[PDB]
Protein backbone atom coordinates (compact mmCIF):
# COMPACT_ATOMS: atom_id res chain seq x y z
CA UNK A 1 0.00 0.00 0.00
CA UNK A 2 2.71 2.27 0.88
CA UNK A 3 4.43 1.77 -2.89
CA UNK A 4 0.65 2.02 -4.25
CA UNK A 5 -1.10 5.15 -2.26
CA UNK A 6 1.77 7.73 -2.21
CA UNK A 7 2.38 7.92 -5.80
CA UNK A 8 -1.36 8.65 -6.87
CA UNK A 9 -1.84 11.13 -3.74
CA UNK A 10 -0.36 14.60 -5.44
CA UNK A 11 2.13 15.13 -8.31
CA UNK A 12 2.29 14.13 -11.74
CA UNK A 13 5.74 13.98 -13.01
CA UNK A 14 7.62 12.00 -10.25
CA UNK A 15 7.96 8.75 -11.82
CA UNK A 16 11.26 9.05 -14.13
CA UNK A 17 14.14 8.59 -11.57
CA UNK A 18 12.34 5.80 -9.87
CA UNK A 19 11.45 3.53 -12.42
CA UNK A 20 15.05 2.43 -13.98
CA UNK A 21 15.06 0.36 -10.94
CA UNK A 22 12.23 -0.90 -12.14
CA UNK A 23 13.52 -1.71 -16.19
CA UNK A 24 16.33 -3.18 -14.83
CA UNK A 25 14.52 -5.79 -12.63
CA UNK A 26 11.93 -6.74 -15.15
CA UNK A 27 15.03 -7.63 -17.23
CA UNK A 28 16.44 -9.15 -14.48
CA UNK A 29 13.69 -11.49 -13.53
CA UNK A 30 9.57 -11.91 -13.44
CA UNK A 31 8.80 -13.62 -9.85
CA UNK A 32 5.27 -14.40 -8.99
CA UNK A 33 6.17 -13.56 -5.46
CA UNK A 34 6.91 -9.81 -6.57
CA UNK A 35 3.97 -9.39 -8.66
CA UNK A 36 3.58 -5.85 -7.13
CA UNK A 37 6.40 -5.08 -9.43
CA UNK A 38 3.59 -6.26 -12.02
CA UNK A 39 0.83 -4.15 -10.52
CA UNK A 40 2.79 -1.38 -9.93
CA UNK A 41 3.26 -1.01 -13.93
CA UNK A 42 -0.56 -2.11 -14.19
CA UNK A 43 -1.76 0.74 -12.08
CA UNK A 44 0.29 2.98 -13.81
CA UNK A 45 -1.06 1.92 -17.23
CA UNK A 46 -4.03 4.21 -16.22
CA UNK A 47 -3.01 5.97 -13.50
CA UNK A 48 0.67 7.57 -15.03
CA UNK A 49 -1.11 9.03 -18.09
CA UNK A 50 -2.70 12.01 -16.38
CA UNK A 51 -3.82 14.03 -18.82
CA UNK A 52 -1.04 14.70 -21.85
CA UNK A 53 0.24 12.08 -24.20
CA UNK A 54 3.41 11.90 -23.71
CA UNK A 55 6.16 9.57 -25.24
CA UNK A 56 6.64 5.78 -25.32
CA UNK A 57 10.27 5.42 -26.16
CA UNK A 58 11.40 4.29 -22.71
CA UNK A 59 8.55 1.91 -21.98
CA UNK A 60 9.18 -0.23 -24.96
CA UNK A 61 12.49 -1.98 -23.41
CA UNK A 62 10.09 -3.54 -19.95
CA UNK A 63 7.71 -4.18 -22.81
CA UNK A 64 10.73 -6.03 -24.39
CA UNK A 65 12.16 -7.81 -21.58
CA UNK A 66 8.82 -9.26 -20.56
CA UNK A 67 9.01 -10.28 -24.60
CA UNK A 68 12.32 -12.08 -24.26
CA UNK A 69 10.92 -13.39 -20.83
CA UNK A 70 7.43 -14.90 -22.42
CA UNK A 71 8.88 -18.60 -22.08
CA UNK A 72 9.97 -19.00 -18.37
CA UNK A 73 6.89 -17.80 -16.16
CA UNK A 74 4.76 -20.91 -15.62
CA UNK A 75 2.79 -21.46 -12.41
CA UNK A 76 1.67 -17.56 -12.44
CA UNK A 77 -1.50 -18.35 -13.86
CA UNK A 78 -3.40 -15.50 -12.85
CA UNK A 79 -0.80 -12.86 -12.91
CA UNK A 80 -0.62 -12.64 -16.87
CA UNK A 81 -3.06 -9.91 -16.93
CA UNK A 82 -0.53 -7.03 -15.99
CA UNK A 83 2.01 -7.43 -18.62
CA UNK A 84 -0.87 -6.62 -21.36
CA UNK A 85 -2.29 -3.23 -21.34
CA UNK A 86 0.28 -1.21 -20.68
CA UNK A 87 0.90 -0.42 -24.73
CA UNK A 88 -3.36 0.35 -25.42
CA UNK A 89 -3.81 3.07 -23.46
CA UNK A 90 -0.39 5.31 -23.44
CA UNK B 1 17.85 8.97 -41.46
CA UNK B 2 15.03 7.36 -43.05
CA UNK B 3 12.66 6.46 -39.71
CA UNK B 4 11.22 3.05 -40.51
CA UNK B 5 8.88 1.30 -39.03
CA UNK B 6 11.76 -1.26 -37.29
CA UNK B 7 14.35 0.94 -38.19
CA UNK B 8 13.02 4.30 -35.90
CA UNK B 9 9.67 4.77 -35.75
CA UNK B 10 8.10 3.25 -32.30
CA UNK B 11 4.77 3.92 -33.58
CA UNK B 12 5.49 0.92 -36.12
CA UNK B 13 7.74 -1.12 -33.52
CA UNK B 14 5.01 -2.65 -32.06
CA UNK B 15 2.63 -3.50 -35.14
CA UNK B 16 5.96 -4.80 -36.82
CA UNK B 17 7.32 -6.89 -34.40
CA UNK B 18 3.91 -8.03 -33.13
CA UNK B 19 2.74 -9.21 -36.57
CA UNK B 20 6.14 -10.98 -37.87
CA UNK B 21 6.67 -12.73 -34.78
CA UNK B 22 2.86 -14.17 -34.83
CA UNK B 23 2.81 -14.75 -38.63
CA UNK B 24 6.51 -16.42 -37.65
CA UNK B 25 5.24 -18.42 -34.81
CA UNK B 26 1.44 -19.55 -35.00
CA UNK B 27 1.44 -19.79 -38.68
CA UNK B 28 4.21 -22.57 -38.46
CA UNK B 29 2.61 -24.46 -35.11
CA UNK B 30 -0.81 -24.33 -36.69
CA UNK B 31 0.40 -27.78 -37.81
CA UNK B 32 1.18 -28.46 -34.40
CA UNK B 33 -2.15 -27.65 -33.13
CA UNK B 34 -3.83 -30.29 -35.27
CA UNK B 35 -2.84 -33.64 -34.51
CA UNK B 36 6.45 -26.12 -21.87
CA UNK B 37 5.33 -22.43 -22.89
CA UNK B 38 4.13 -22.86 -26.68
CA UNK B 39 0.58 -22.83 -25.30
CA UNK B 40 1.29 -20.67 -23.23
CA UNK B 41 2.89 -18.38 -25.00
CA UNK B 42 0.34 -18.91 -27.82
CA UNK B 43 -2.56 -17.96 -25.48
CA UNK B 44 -0.58 -14.27 -24.44
CA UNK B 45 0.08 -13.81 -27.95
CA UNK B 46 -4.04 -14.16 -29.13
CA UNK B 47 -5.02 -10.99 -26.68
CA UNK B 48 -2.31 -9.07 -27.25
CA UNK B 49 -2.82 -9.46 -31.20
CA UNK B 50 -6.60 -9.45 -31.02
CA UNK B 51 -6.13 -6.13 -28.26
CA UNK B 52 -2.91 -4.58 -28.94
CA UNK B 53 -4.44 -1.25 -29.14
CA UNK B 54 -8.14 -1.59 -28.30
CA UNK B 55 -8.64 1.28 -30.74
CA UNK B 56 -7.80 -0.64 -33.36
CA UNK B 57 -9.01 2.51 -36.19
CA UNK B 58 -6.56 5.25 -34.17
CA UNK B 59 -4.08 2.80 -34.48
CA UNK B 60 -3.58 2.69 -38.13
CA UNK B 61 -5.18 5.68 -38.89
CA UNK B 62 -2.57 8.00 -39.77
CA UNK B 63 0.74 6.21 -37.98
CA UNK B 64 2.10 5.02 -41.13
CA UNK B 65 0.80 4.71 -44.54
CA UNK B 66 1.75 1.53 -46.21
CA UNK B 67 2.28 -0.40 -42.75
CA UNK B 68 -1.49 -0.40 -42.10
CA UNK B 69 -2.32 -2.13 -45.07
CA UNK B 70 0.66 -5.00 -44.36
CA UNK B 71 -0.62 -5.41 -41.17
CA UNK B 72 -4.25 -5.16 -41.96
CA UNK B 73 -3.52 -7.83 -44.57
CA UNK B 74 -1.28 -10.14 -42.27
CA UNK B 75 -3.55 -9.93 -39.31
CA UNK B 76 -6.48 -10.99 -41.72
CA UNK B 77 -4.57 -13.78 -42.81
CA UNK B 78 -3.80 -14.96 -39.74
CA UNK B 79 -6.99 -14.94 -38.65
CA UNK B 80 -8.24 -16.74 -42.06
CA UNK B 81 -5.68 -19.40 -41.36
CA UNK B 82 -7.22 -20.40 -37.61
CA UNK B 83 -10.62 -19.86 -38.41
CA UNK B 84 -11.20 -23.58 -39.05
CA UNK B 85 -9.93 -24.60 -35.83
CA UNK B 86 -12.34 -25.47 -33.13
CA UNK B 87 -9.85 -24.21 -29.61
CA UNK B 88 -10.78 -23.23 -26.93
CA UNK B 89 -9.93 -19.57 -27.27
CA UNK B 90 -12.06 -17.67 -28.58
CA UNK B 91 -11.97 -14.27 -30.70
CA UNK B 92 -15.36 -14.23 -32.81
CA UNK B 93 -16.12 -10.98 -30.68
CA UNK B 94 -12.09 -10.12 -30.64
CA UNK B 95 -12.52 -10.24 -34.95
CA UNK B 96 -15.07 -7.41 -34.70
CA UNK B 97 -12.40 -4.76 -33.84
CA UNK B 98 -10.03 -6.51 -36.73
CA UNK B 99 -12.95 -5.75 -39.15
CA UNK B 100 -13.53 -2.51 -38.08
CA UNK B 101 -9.94 -1.38 -38.35
CA UNK B 102 -10.70 -1.86 -42.14
CA UNK B 103 -12.46 1.11 -42.68
CA UNK B 104 -11.29 3.21 -40.44
CA UNK B 105 -10.56 0.00 -47.59
CA UNK B 106 -6.77 0.28 -49.02
CA UNK B 107 -5.03 -0.74 -52.27
CA UNK B 108 -5.19 -4.87 -51.75
CA UNK B 109 -3.03 -5.30 -55.14
CA UNK B 110 0.22 -5.79 -52.73
CA UNK B 111 -1.35 -8.99 -52.01
CA UNK B 112 -4.99 -11.08 -52.44
CA UNK B 113 -5.13 -12.50 -48.41
CA UNK B 114 -8.65 -10.96 -48.26
CA UNK B 115 -9.26 -13.25 -51.50
CA UNK B 116 -8.13 -15.96 -49.85
CA UNK B 117 -10.23 -15.42 -46.63
CA UNK B 118 -13.32 -15.09 -49.29
CA UNK B 119 -13.02 -18.34 -51.12
CA UNK B 120 -12.67 -19.88 -47.96
CA UNK B 121 -15.94 -18.29 -46.85
CA UNK B 122 -17.36 -19.38 -50.28
CA UNK B 123 -17.29 -23.08 -48.89
CA UNK B 124 -20.64 -22.72 -47.74
CA UNK B 125 -21.40 -18.78 -48.80
CA UNK B 126 -25.15 -19.36 -49.46
CA UNK B 127 -26.06 -20.11 -45.98
CA UNK B 128 -29.20 -21.63 -46.59
CA UNK B 129 -29.01 -23.48 -49.94
CA UNK B 130 -25.92 -25.33 -48.43
CA UNK B 131 -27.50 -26.26 -44.82
CA UNK B 132 -25.87 -29.45 -44.27
CA UNK B 133 -23.30 -31.76 -42.56
CA UNK B 134 -21.42 -30.21 -45.37
CA UNK B 135 -21.91 -26.99 -44.18
CA UNK B 136 -19.03 -24.20 -43.67
CA UNK B 137 -15.70 -26.00 -42.97
CA UNK B 138 -17.87 -28.58 -43.10
CA UNK B 139 -18.23 -29.25 -39.25
CA UNK B 140 -20.35 -31.55 -37.40
CA UNK B 141 -18.75 -29.56 -34.17
CA UNK B 142 -16.14 -27.43 -35.54
CA UNK B 143 -16.49 -24.37 -37.44
CA UNK B 144 -20.31 -24.59 -38.18
CA UNK B 145 -21.42 -23.01 -34.43
CA UNK B 146 -23.56 -19.82 -33.57
CA UNK B 147 -20.51 -17.95 -33.39
CA UNK B 148 -20.02 -17.35 -37.32
CA UNK B 149 -23.75 -15.76 -37.70
CA UNK B 150 -22.78 -12.76 -35.52
CA UNK B 151 -19.30 -12.44 -37.37
CA UNK B 152 -20.52 -12.61 -41.03
CA UNK B 153 -22.85 -9.80 -39.55
CA UNK B 154 -20.49 -7.31 -37.88
CA UNK B 155 -16.96 -8.54 -39.00
CA UNK B 156 -18.43 -8.00 -42.69
CA UNK B 157 -19.64 -4.61 -42.40
CA UNK B 158 -17.69 -2.06 -44.78
CA UNK B 159 -19.71 1.32 -44.09
CA UNK B 160 -16.96 3.71 -45.17
CA UNK B 161 -16.38 3.60 -48.90
CA UNK B 162 -16.17 0.45 -51.27
CA UNK B 163 -12.89 0.75 -52.91
CA UNK B 164 -12.06 -3.01 -53.02
CA UNK B 165 -12.33 -4.28 -56.40
CA UNK B 166 -15.32 -6.57 -56.43
CA UNK B 167 -14.35 -8.48 -59.61
CA UNK B 168 -16.04 -11.79 -58.47
CA UNK B 169 -19.46 -9.80 -58.59
CA UNK B 170 -21.32 -11.84 -61.21
CA UNK B 171 -19.24 -15.79 -59.76
CA UNK B 172 -18.22 -15.60 -56.48
CA UNK B 173 -20.51 -12.64 -55.09
CA UNK B 174 -23.03 -13.60 -57.30
CA UNK B 175 -23.69 -17.21 -55.58
CA UNK B 176 -24.23 -16.42 -52.19
CA UNK B 177 -26.30 -13.27 -53.76
CA UNK B 178 -28.73 -15.21 -56.15
CA UNK B 179 -28.65 -18.71 -54.20
CA UNK B 180 -30.65 -16.85 -51.36
CA UNK B 181 -32.96 -15.07 -53.49
CA UNK B 182 -33.68 -18.18 -55.41
CA UNK B 183 -37.00 -18.31 -53.64
CA UNK B 184 -39.37 -16.51 -51.18
CA UNK B 185 -38.70 -18.86 -48.61
CA UNK B 186 -35.19 -18.17 -46.15
CA UNK B 187 -35.43 -21.79 -45.32
CA UNK B 188 -33.17 -21.97 -42.74
CA UNK B 189 -32.26 -25.31 -41.41
CA UNK B 190 -32.73 -26.54 -37.34
CA UNK B 191 -31.25 -24.43 -34.11
CA UNK B 192 -32.32 -21.26 -36.28
CA UNK B 193 -31.97 -18.70 -33.54
CA UNK B 194 -31.67 -16.34 -36.05
CA UNK B 195 -31.70 -16.59 -40.12
CA UNK B 196 -30.96 -12.64 -40.70
CA UNK B 197 -27.92 -13.00 -38.45
CA UNK B 198 -26.23 -13.21 -42.16
CA UNK B 199 -25.96 -9.37 -42.39
CA UNK B 200 -27.42 -5.94 -43.65
CA UNK B 201 -25.35 -6.12 -46.86
CA UNK B 202 -26.69 -6.58 -49.72
CA UNK B 203 -27.24 -3.31 -52.39
CA UNK B 204 -27.46 -2.78 -56.09
CA UNK B 205 -24.27 -4.16 -57.78
CA UNK B 206 -22.27 -4.61 -54.01
CA UNK B 207 -30.11 -12.81 -64.89
CA UNK B 208 -27.59 -10.21 -64.61
CA UNK B 209 -26.12 -8.49 -67.36
CA UNK B 210 -22.08 -8.67 -66.11
CA UNK B 211 -22.73 -12.53 -65.35
CA UNK B 212 -24.53 -12.12 -68.88
CA UNK B 213 -21.16 -10.84 -69.96
CA UNK B 214 -19.66 -13.49 -68.62
CA UNK B 215 -16.47 -13.93 -71.33
CA UNK B 216 -16.22 -10.32 -71.82
CA UNK B 217 -16.26 -9.57 -67.43
CA UNK B 218 -14.48 -12.65 -67.00
CA UNK B 219 -14.05 -5.37 -67.01
CA UNK B 220 -17.29 -4.35 -67.43
CA UNK B 221 -18.31 -4.62 -63.78
CA UNK B 222 -21.87 -4.83 -62.99
CA UNK B 223 -21.61 -2.08 -60.82
CA UNK B 224 -21.00 -0.05 -63.90
CA UNK B 225 -24.12 -0.65 -65.55
CA UNK B 226 -27.06 0.38 -62.20
CA UNK B 227 -29.68 -0.87 -64.50
CA UNK B 228 -28.68 -5.01 -64.57
CA UNK B 229 -28.81 -5.17 -60.59
CA UNK B 230 -31.35 -2.26 -60.26
CA UNK B 231 -34.14 -5.01 -62.33
CA UNK B 232 -33.48 -8.22 -60.50
CA UNK B 233 -32.65 -6.41 -56.79
CA UNK B 234 -35.89 -4.19 -56.88
CA UNK B 235 -38.70 -7.30 -59.06
CA UNK B 236 -38.32 -9.16 -55.42
CA UNK B 237 -39.68 -5.58 -53.20
CA UNK B 238 -43.58 -6.19 -55.00
CA UNK B 239 -42.98 -9.90 -53.81
CA UNK B 240 -42.39 -8.88 -50.12
CA UNK B 241 -44.84 -6.54 -50.25
CA UNK B 242 -47.63 -8.62 -51.64
CA UNK B 243 -46.77 -11.19 -49.07
CA UNK B 244 -48.35 -10.42 -46.12
CA UNK B 245 -51.14 -11.67 -43.81
CA UNK B 246 -53.89 -11.05 -40.98
CA UNK B 247 -52.51 -13.16 -37.81
CA UNK B 248 -48.87 -11.51 -37.40
CA UNK B 249 -47.35 -14.06 -35.55
CA UNK B 250 -47.20 -15.86 -38.84
CA UNK B 251 -44.62 -13.98 -40.73
CA UNK B 252 -42.12 -12.84 -38.38
CA UNK B 253 -38.95 -12.26 -40.95
CA UNK B 254 -41.41 -10.72 -43.24
CA UNK B 255 -39.75 -7.27 -42.43
CA UNK B 256 -36.68 -8.04 -41.51
CA UNK B 257 -35.34 -9.36 -44.74
CA UNK B 258 -37.28 -6.33 -46.80
CA UNK B 259 -35.98 -3.76 -44.72
CA UNK B 260 -32.30 -3.93 -45.61
CA UNK B 261 -32.37 -3.68 -49.43
CA UNK B 262 -35.73 -1.30 -49.46
CA UNK B 263 -34.84 1.45 -47.96
CA UNK B 264 -32.29 4.17 -47.55
CA UNK B 265 -29.54 1.48 -46.55
CA UNK B 266 -29.29 1.29 -50.64
CA UNK B 267 -26.62 3.53 -51.21
CA UNK B 268 -26.35 2.22 -54.57
CA UNK B 269 -28.30 4.24 -57.13
CA UNK B 270 -30.37 5.95 -53.84
CA UNK B 271 -29.70 9.66 -55.12
CA UNK B 272 -29.40 7.72 -58.80
CA UNK B 273 -32.70 6.69 -58.61
CA UNK B 274 -35.65 7.95 -56.04
CA UNK B 275 -37.63 4.92 -55.94
CA UNK B 276 -35.05 3.19 -53.80
CA UNK B 277 -35.26 5.78 -51.45
CA UNK B 278 -39.35 7.14 -51.63
CA UNK B 279 -41.37 4.38 -52.79
CA UNK B 280 -39.54 0.83 -51.22
CA UNK B 281 -38.96 3.20 -48.01
CA UNK B 282 -42.74 3.80 -47.82
CA UNK B 283 -43.56 0.45 -48.40
CA UNK B 284 -40.84 -0.77 -45.70
CA UNK B 285 -42.12 1.73 -43.25
CA UNK B 286 -46.23 1.21 -44.00
CA UNK B 287 -45.77 -2.46 -43.47
CA UNK B 288 -44.69 -2.62 -40.21
CA UNK B 289 -48.01 -0.69 -39.09
CA UNK B 290 -50.34 -3.84 -40.11
CA UNK B 291 -47.48 -5.90 -38.93
CA UNK B 292 -46.44 -5.51 -35.51
CA UNK B 293 -49.08 -3.85 -34.44
CA UNK B 294 -51.12 -7.41 -33.98
CA UNK B 295 -50.85 -8.80 -30.14
CA UNK B 296 -50.38 -12.23 -31.76
CA UNK B 297 -46.63 -11.36 -33.04
CA UNK B 298 -44.24 -11.28 -29.62
CA UNK B 299 -41.33 -9.27 -29.44
CA UNK B 300 -38.74 -12.27 -29.25
CA UNK B 301 -38.90 -12.70 -32.78
CA UNK B 302 -39.03 -9.34 -34.46
CA UNK B 303 -37.00 -7.86 -31.28
CA UNK B 304 -34.07 -6.17 -32.76
CA UNK B 305 -34.97 -4.43 -36.41
CA UNK B 306 -32.77 -1.25 -35.67
CA UNK B 307 -34.14 0.67 -38.99
CA UNK B 308 -42.32 9.75 -43.98
CA UNK B 309 -44.85 12.14 -43.75
CA UNK B 310 -48.24 9.63 -44.82
CA UNK B 311 -47.37 6.48 -42.13
CA UNK B 312 -47.02 9.00 -39.36
CA UNK B 313 -50.50 9.85 -38.69
CA UNK B 314 -51.48 5.93 -39.15
CA UNK B 315 -48.19 4.95 -36.25
CA UNK B 316 -50.01 7.82 -33.92
CA UNK B 317 -53.10 7.00 -34.24
CA UNK B 318 -52.53 3.00 -33.52
CA UNK B 319 -50.34 3.82 -31.12
CA UNK B 320 -52.83 5.98 -29.50
CA UNK B 321 -55.12 2.85 -29.49
CA UNK B 322 -52.60 0.63 -28.36
CA UNK B 323 -51.61 3.15 -25.46
CA UNK B 324 -55.54 3.32 -24.50
CA UNK B 325 -55.46 -0.85 -24.55
CA UNK B 326 -52.19 -0.67 -22.12
CA UNK B 327 -54.69 1.96 -20.03
CA UNK B 328 -57.43 -0.08 -19.77
CA UNK B 329 -54.93 -3.36 -18.98
CA UNK B 330 -53.42 -0.73 -16.17
CA UNK B 331 -57.11 0.24 -14.81
CA UNK B 332 -57.88 -3.79 -14.72
CA UNK B 333 -55.00 -4.23 -12.50
CA UNK B 334 -55.82 -1.68 -10.15
CA UNK B 335 -59.01 -3.33 -9.88
CA UNK B 336 -58.31 -6.43 -8.06
CA UNK B 337 -54.66 -7.12 -9.13
CA UNK B 338 -54.65 -10.91 -9.72
CA UNK B 339 -50.66 -12.59 -9.71
CA UNK B 340 -48.50 -10.62 -11.40
CA UNK B 341 -46.28 -13.14 -12.41
CA UNK B 342 -48.78 -15.56 -14.67
CA UNK B 343 -49.48 -13.62 -17.58
CA UNK B 344 -49.67 -9.63 -16.22
CA UNK B 345 -46.24 -9.00 -16.09
CA UNK B 346 -45.02 -10.37 -19.24
CA UNK B 347 -48.03 -8.10 -20.90
CA UNK B 348 -46.33 -5.64 -19.35
CA UNK B 349 -43.38 -6.05 -20.34
CA UNK B 350 -44.37 -7.23 -23.48
CA UNK B 351 -46.24 -3.88 -24.09
CA UNK B 352 -43.51 -1.89 -22.79
CA UNK B 353 -41.24 -3.24 -25.01
CA UNK B 354 -42.88 -2.50 -28.41
CA UNK B 355 -43.51 0.76 -26.97
CA UNK B 356 -40.42 1.57 -26.21
CA UNK B 357 -39.08 0.59 -29.61
CA UNK B 358 -41.46 2.13 -31.29
CA UNK B 359 -40.76 5.39 -29.45
CA UNK B 360 -36.75 4.72 -30.45
CA UNK B 361 -37.97 4.40 -34.21
CA UNK B 362 -39.84 7.83 -33.60
CA UNK B 363 -36.67 9.27 -31.98
CA UNK B 364 -34.32 8.22 -34.99
CA UNK B 365 -35.71 11.17 -37.48
CA UNK B 366 -39.58 10.99 -36.94
CA UNK B 367 -39.57 12.95 -33.69
CA UNK B 368 -37.80 15.98 -34.62
CA UNK B 369 -40.27 15.29 -37.58
CA UNK B 370 -43.52 15.53 -35.57
CA UNK B 371 -41.87 18.43 -33.68
CA UNK B 372 -41.55 20.22 -36.58
CA UNK B 373 -45.12 19.11 -37.97
CA UNK B 374 -46.63 20.45 -34.74
CA UNK B 375 -45.25 23.27 -34.78
CA UNK B 376 -46.14 23.79 -38.31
Amino acid sequence: PLKLLTNHYERCWKYYCLPGGWGNFGAASEEELHLSRKLFWGIFDALSQKKYEQELFKLALPCLSAVAGALPPDYMESNYVSMMEKQSSM
Amino acid sequence: LSAASRPLCTGGHASNKEKEMVTSLFCKLGVLVRHLGQTLDARTVMKTGLDSVKSALRAFLDNAAEDLEKTMENLKQGQFTHTRSQPKGVTQIINYTTVALLPMLDKHNVYSIYNTRSSRERAALSLPANVEDVCPNIPSLEKLMTEIIELAESGIRYTQMPYMMEVVLPMLCSYMSRWWEHGPENHPERAEMCCTALNSEHMNTLKIIYNNLGIDEGFSQPIINKVKPQLLKTHFLPLMEKLKKKAAMVVSEEDHLKAEARGDMSEAELLILDEFTTLARDLYAFYPLLIRFVDYNRAKWLKEPNPYWSKSHNFKREEQNFVVQNEINNMSFLITDTKSKMSKAAISDQERKKMKRKGDRYSMQTSLIVAALKRL
